[PDB]
């Protein structure tokens, strides 16, 4: 109503397009560089109808909208933080324990250790890895012996799990193992989803029967042949897929032999692993979300140094994101300061490099700042400007080093900079081209080709070819006295003789003489 | 040189109530209600062009 009626009735047509009028008669936060173009566009060009397109289209900022979602405080106390960190450690532990349940994780680590020894105390490595290998070989024998029907035998298995939990593995190792287990489970559900896709859809076996039947062994053909011998309408179609299901079962049995585990529980342990992953990941996400304030508050001090506010706080977020990863609640030191250092390091190690167009190493950045911080005193503790010789004298570096250092400073300047302020000047418009050659120069070069091509005409074959082949012209690759002397029987001195005689011939013609200059 | 605002907003910003604002630009006119009727403080000069 207000905006539409005022705009239309007033603009009829405001004669000289009185822009400075209605922009004051508009609500919301003013002095913007966004709402501007939406008014200069409508008024003219497509008049009349455009003024009817404007209302129907009317019927903002990164940082300000960033603070909006961050506005969701959800701050924590010492109790809160410890609680979250406790859930983190809880999730992580359940994951590692789930890794311990996996016997192929132990035997692989064993195999890789033998690799390590086949080429941090070396004896301490031999010590613990032996302890693991010992508990493994004793636990392994109590499997097929079946003594203590997986009751006390299970005790040795879980004790072996504890022994494995003693090892402090490297981030790349744990990720490789867990990834390998999920890839293993991928192949598992690959076979299960294959058997299901083949029997349920292609053979018209209802999902009810498939879940009632397959869920049993999932490996032996006892369920499959019982499904075929069930004499149902969907059992006759199974004959057309017998080889496929057989192949899937044989491959799944193969996996049983690879893991050495009951197929009816691999899902369970892998499940609990996924459970722990979600828990630990979740808690860590809440952590970084909660201490989000700290990022901006400290990043504010590093602002304006070749990188904008958003980029800084983003590097501070990943700095906080790394901090949360390396921290435990069982630690007297609080998170408020520990995270702060990681954030400072995160953004400062970003402003160092990804700031100026040209590359630069960290030591360069530090030396440069040190030079400035020292220079600001020399002119204030004396009275005159800081001479480069004396300024260098106050430093470990000689002087020429500092001179080259100042040749790396600044972005530097951009081409689009106005200079003479003509109509309109630009620095990059004065920049000449030197890689190109003068049309005169190109013309002379062609005339030079013609000159030489015509000069070697007034020579003999066993002399034209000699001069041509030696100085390598009109044949790309140039040859030497030997490679030419071999192709002309007589070697070295004889060919150099002719080579010098050709030069003797060119002591009268004026063509190449003037071409010289 | 920004968007327009009623020039009385700055007055309120100077801690001026609405009543004080009115008593800084205009001349008041008092009416009395006595003997069940309405009287008025008449000023002859003010009745110019009415």
């Amino acid at each position: 109503q207000s905006q539409l009626k005022l705009l239309v009735t007033r603009g009829k047509e405001q004669g000289y397009l009185t822009y400075a009028e209605v922009n004051d008669h508009l609500p919301e936060d003013i002095v913007d560089s966004d709402q501007i173009e939406d008014i200069i566009q409508m008024i003219n060009d497509m008049g009349i109808q455009v003024m009817e397109e404007a209302p129907d289209a009317d019927d903002t900022d990164p940082v300000r909208m960033y603070m909006r979602e961050m506005g969701t405080v959800e701050l924590l106390t010492r109790e809160g933080e410890i609680d979250i960190a406790k859930r983190i450690e809880d999730g992580i532990n359940q994951v590692q324990c789930s890794v311990a349940e996996y016997p192929e994780a132990i035997t692989y680590l064993l195999e890789q250790y033998d690799r390590v020894e086949a080429e941090i105390d070396p004896e301490l490595a031999r010590e613990k890895f032996a302890e693991l290998r010992a508990q493994y070989v004793v636990t392994r024998d109590t499997i097929k012996a079946k003594g203590r029907s997986h009751a006390t035998a299970q005790e040795e298995i879980l004790k072996l799990s504890e022994v494995f939990k003693q090892f402090r593995l490297v981030p790349k190792q744990f990720d490789y193992l867990v990834n390998s287990m999920r890839v293993m489970m991928d192949r598992v559900r690959t076979q299960e989803r294959l058997i299901m896709k083949l029997c349920v859809e292609q053979c018209k076996m209802p999902k009810k029967n498939f879940i009632t039947l397959f869920t049993g062994n999932e490996t032996s053909d006892t369920w499959f042949n019982a499904a075929i011998a069930m004499n149902k309408p969907w059992s006759e179609k199974l004959h057309d897929v017998s080889e496929e299901v057989h192949r899937a079962l044989q491959k799944l049995q193969q996996i049983e032999e690879e893991t050495g585990l009951t197929i009816e529980q691999v899902k369970d342990i892998n499940r609990r692993m996924s459970i722990g992953e979600a828990k630990a990941r979740r808690a860590k996400k809440e952590m970084v979300e909660a201490n989000l304030r700290l990022v901006i508050s400290i990043a504010k001090k590093y602002t304006n140094r070749g990188l904008q506010f958003l980029d800084l706080i983003q590097e501070g977020n990943i700095g906080l994101m790394k901090a949360v990863d390396k921290f435990e609640y069982r630690r007297g030191y609080k998170f408020s300061t520990y995270a702060t250092w990681w954030i400072r390091q995160a953004i400062t190690r970003s402003i160092a490099d990804q700031a100026r167009t040209i590359r630069i190493p960290v030591h360069m950045i530090e030396t440069i700042n040190k030079l400035n911080r020292i220079s600001r005193q020399m002119l204030q503790e004396m009275g005159r400007e800081p001479t480069p010789e004396e300024l260098a004298e106050r430093m470990l570096m000689p002087e020429d080093k500092i001179r080259k250092v100042l040749k790396i400073a600044k972005e530097p300047i951009s081409m689009e900079t106005p200079i003479g302020d003509d109509e309109d000047s630009h620095l990059g418009d004065f920049i000449e081209d030197t890689t190109l050659e003068l049309p005169l120069d190109s013309a002379t070069t062609e005339s030079l080709r013609a000159a030489t091509h015509d000069v070697l005409a007034g020579l003999t074959a066993r002399e034209a070819k000699v001069l041509r082949m030696r100085f390598g012209i009109d044949m790309n690759t140039d040859y030497t006295l030997e490679e030419v002397g071999k192709q002309f029987d007589v070697t070295r001195e004889r060919i150099r003789q002719i080579e010098a005689k050709a030069l003797r011939k060119l002591r009268h013609p004026s063509r190449s003489e003037v071409l010289r200059s | 040189r920004r968007r327009k605002l009623p020039a009385t907003i700055i007055l309120r910003a100077l801690n001026y109530t609405t009543e004080q604002i009115l008593d800084l630009f205009f001349e008041k006119v008092i009416f009395e209600i006595r003997d069940n009727k309405l009287q008025m403080e008449l000023v002859p000069e003010r009745l110019r062009g009415e």
